[PDB]
RNA sequence: UAAACGAUGUCGACUUGGAGGUUGUGCCCUUGAGGCGUGGCUUCCGGAGCUAACGCGUUAAGUCGACCGCCUGGGGAGUACGGCCGCAAGGUUAAAACUCAAAUGAAUUGACGGGGGCCCGCACAAGCGGUGGAGCAUGUGGUUUAAUUCGAUGCAACGCGAAGAACCUUACCUGGUCUUGACAUCCACGGAAGUUUUCAGAGAUGAGAAUGUGCCUUCGGGAACCGUGAGACAGGUGCUGCAUGGCUGUCGUCAGCUCGUGUUGUGAAAUGUUGGGUUAAGUCCCGCAACGAGCGCAACCCUUAUCCUUUGUUGCCAGCGGUCCGGCCGGGAACUCAAAGGAGACUGCCAGUGAUAAACUGGAGGAAGGUGGGGAUGACGUCAAGUCAUCAUGGCCCUUACGACCAGGGCUACACACGUGCUACAAUGGCGCAUACAAAGAGAAGCGACCUCGCGAGAGCAAGCGGACCUCAUAAAGUGCGUCGUAGUCCGGAUUGGAGUCUGCAACUCGACUCCAUGAAGUCGGAAUCGCUAGUAAUCGUGGAUCAGAAUGCCACGGUGAAUACGU
RNA sequence: CUUGAGUCUCGUAGAGGGGGGUAGAAUUCCAGGUGUAGCGGUGAAAUGCGUAGAGAUCUGGAGGAAUACCGGUGGCGAAGG
């Protein structure tokens, strides 16, 4: 915002703003916090089976809603659901939203 | 190869309004004469009509049928052989090729002034003759007899 | 050769200069010798005064060059003897009466040439090519200039291996013509041939 | 006996799954093909587990058990000998001497192919224009010479260095001449010098003579120079880029380089950076164990494509006074032109192809549609590249000298070949006549207005200007006018000698220019070959720098102006 | 003792072997007819075959050897096969 203000060009620094507005797309939850998440709540395995083997290889609780077609082994707290229907899967996170919402009673 | 360029859009005749006409002086062109072409093939074009003695705006083209081109040598080495593969004529060189066979014989004829020494060699297509007639009659050697390999 | 200079093909920007003034053609000539006698008497004799650059203006018949130097102590010499005998040099050594100007120059770390004037100082005092090399970069990173690659020119070691240093350190967009890179070299006339050194600073952005 | 091989001894037990194949069979409406099961044999994926690894992976190379065969570094050697067998060929059993320190296996990153597919680029294709044909100018190779100096002389030299060679230039040869010079700093000596004349010499220099003799001069004698002598001397384009710096060319405006972190792997390492399209790209998006970052491409520069802010003098003259009709003066700075700042094209939008995405396309807008148009900008690297003859530069040299001054010549000499360019070979041209036809530049030691002649060269005269104020400098091809109708030609211009103009002392070698005669080869150039993407080719001229002077070279500007590009 | 191993009842598949015949195409050869100057061969070529009748064609006849198609990542066998 600074930046096209005054300091070198206006149509470049526009240019800027429209493609790394796509820079700020990506990363869109994350952004806050200094990082190194207390959980994690992933809503599948096979999907990313490399999420899981990331936060296990640093030993962060896996909350996962496992499908039947995934992988279980690796994950920390597995839930036997099913992961399409987003039904379902809207079911489930309006349940752990009413939870984590006031989990600090 | 893989991108194409479109054909160059071309204003029409200034003195006919016909751009078929106009690109045909484009095409003498050597040493960047078409003011003096204007002597030579513009005074050679205007002489075209009364020595035709018929209109030259759509009459044009009554010696210019027999030239059609069908086929031309394209030089495939397909996988690194060359053959004869000659393929059809595309619109934009079966036109072009027509006014190449034009004035492959008509710099040094010696006569007045290829002013009107071009003039001399139109209307003899529509009275059968010139350089542009026996331009078609070594096309059709080289394609349709070898089948075998064409 | 395909590095050309950055300084210069970036001077239409706030790229500074040396000799900058006005003549007709009668008198560009002769001005711009003047200006020689002065740009080279005033450095062979100025060895220690480790001089960033000498600026050549002419006003009116009486001209007022600017020498950007390290250490204002040092360039008074004996308490403004050097301001008036190189002015009684620069009198008749470029036909005007001149008036001179010292410029210092803050953070000497920041300036290419007295950088590569610095290592350059050092690569005499027989030391080895990689330990102080490097020991330097980090010195102006402490400092700022946020990028520079370091390089050092052939002869290294005894052997006929004449090689580069390469050595990049930061950011520094040659090619990126909002670059302006701080670039000035040094050398050093070594027992055996010609040793020297190429240094260029980042100072940022505009 | 076999590469008799699944290079996996037989037998048994246990241990997640998927998709097929072939052959039985049980149940189910087999309605049927089959669904639900169950057998056997069988091919292919794959985590556990195992393996060095590839790989195996319920048909194990997994986890166990029972027996049997074999192995113990490579060669020698499956060989000698003995035996047994075989008609014989030969099989089997099966060593040793001696020799070496490896021989191996899986795989990784280079990779060379007479693997392969792909995809890029006047690479090829399709045309144009060319060179090579001639004749002229330069350069390279050779010959001669005193030298015809040196370097480069596969792609990347040969109208290169070397931006302008009569002497000079020029580093080469000869000749004459000086040898602390002719370069420069430091010594001795005295005094300024400078200049004006001589004599000889080609000058070099030598013999000079004088006018001289400025200033500090706690008055040397310096500051200076003059002229000579001993020395530290310098000095030499004198040897090494295959010692260098720097610089330059080379792939190559190449998109490819990578690095950190992360992950995978016992590890070499991989990943990213690959794949699906896409593009100028390592371009974008899609996914992708990659996520970021850096060098690269790209833009950030300049010019140019529109209009606007600010401005009109010389320049434009819209409008006003006449026109001092050219816009001259006023005068508007409307405004051409001009400049201090901007904006405008940015996938921006309609629509679509296309995974929706990216990308791409059809369309629209606006002067400007998908880096508008051009340049500036050459990554890692790359080549003993070249450069010590530009300079600097280690080492090698000699210093009355492989240092130097001066005078002739020679870098252009020829016996030829080549590199480059130009000129033609004409009537798209020539003649002269009338005609309108630009831009960029340069310059008070200059162009030189103008004025006279020269057929011209230029000369005699000369404004002006410090250049929106003066010249070069008029454009040129071009068109209409007669013209020859291809004439070795009014082509072409070599060519020669004559006549002359200027430049510079002086220009045969080795100035230019003009006039005259000169009218040659060559009448479009083979083997062939190369260049070419819009204002392109093609051209037409214009000037500039380099210039005492001496462009077909080179820089810069305009005038006119097409096709080719489907295609990997 | 019956679970290991084997016998019997019963069917299913198969290039599993051994011995017999048998068919047709195809090369070759021979005889016949027609008529003819080349046939073949390779990167070009001669040796070769041939003017007599070759190649080519159809008509037959002899012989020997293998079994197109199905056919398959199929099947069978202790292996060879």
């Amino acid at each position: 915002q600074d930046g096209t203000f005054d300091k070198l060009t206006k149509k470049e620094a526009l240019m800027r703003t429209r493609e790394l507005e796509k820079l700020e797309n990506s990363l869109g939850g994350i952004k806050d916090m200094g990082g190194l998440p207390d959980a994690l709540f992933v809503i599948d395995a096979d999907h990313e089976h490399i999420a899981i083997k990331e936060a296990n290889n640093l030993g962060i609780p896996v909350f996962a809603i496992v499908d039947t077609n995934s992988d279980p082994d690796g994950v920390d707290f597995v839930i036997p659901g099913n992961d399409d229907a987003i039904r379902a899967v809207t079911l489930y996170l309006g349940a752990v939203a009413a939870t984590v919402r006031e989990g600090r009673s | 190869r893989r991108r194409v360029i479109g054909q160059r859009k071309i204003l029409p005749d200034p003195k006919f309004g016909s751009e078929l006409l106009a690109k045909f002086v484009n095409i003498l062109m050597v040493d960047g004469k078409k003011s003096t072409a204007e002597s030579i093939v513009y005074s050679a074009l205007e002489t075209l009509a009364q020595r035709s003695g018929k209109s030259e705006l759509e009459a044009f083209e009554v010696a210019l049928e027999n030239v059609r081109p069908t086929v031309e040598v394209k030089s495939r080495r397909v996988g690194g052989s060359t053959y004869q593969v000659p393929v059809e004529v595309r619109p934009v060189r079966r036109n072009a090729l027509a006014m190449r066979w034009i004035v492959e014989a008509a710099r040094k004829r010696g006569d007045k002034s290829m002013a009107l020494r071009l003039a001399n060699e139109l209307s003899d297509a529509a009275e059968n003759k010139g350089t542009a007639v026996k331009k078609r009659e070594d096309v059709h050697r080289m394609a349709e007899a070898n089948k075998a390999f064409a | 050769g395909q590095k050309v200079h950055p300084n210069g093909i970036r001077l239409g920007i706030v790229k500074p200069w040396n000799s900058t003034w006005f003549a007709n053609t009668k008198e560009f000539a002769d001005n711009l010798d003047s200006d020689f006698k002065v740009r080279q008497y005033l450095t062979k004799e100025l060895a220690k005064a480790s001089v960033s650059r000498i600026v050549i203006e002419r006003p009116a018949k009486s001209i007022r060059v600017t020498i950007h130097t390290a250490r204002p102590g040092i360039v008074i010499g004996k308490k403004g003897e050097d301001v008036e005998k190189l002015r009684k040099v620069v009198a008749d050594i470029a036909g005007v009466p001149a008036q001179i100007n010292i410029a210092e120059v803050r953070k000497p770390e920041l300036d290419a040439k007295l950088v590569a004037d610095s290592i350059t100082s050092q690569l005499e005092r027989r030391v080895m090519f990689r330990r102080a090399m490097k020991r330097a970069v980090q010195n102006a990173m402490r400092l700022g200039a946020k990028g520079i690659k370091v390089e050092v020119s052939g002869r290294l070691g005894g052997a006929e291996i004449a090689r580069t240093e390469w050595y990049r350190e930061g950011r520094v967009p040659l090619h990126t013509l909002r670059a302006d890179i701080d670039y000035n070299t040094s050398e050093a006339h070594t027992t055996y041939g010609v040793i020297g050194v190429k240094v260029w600073i980042f100072k940022g952005e505009i």
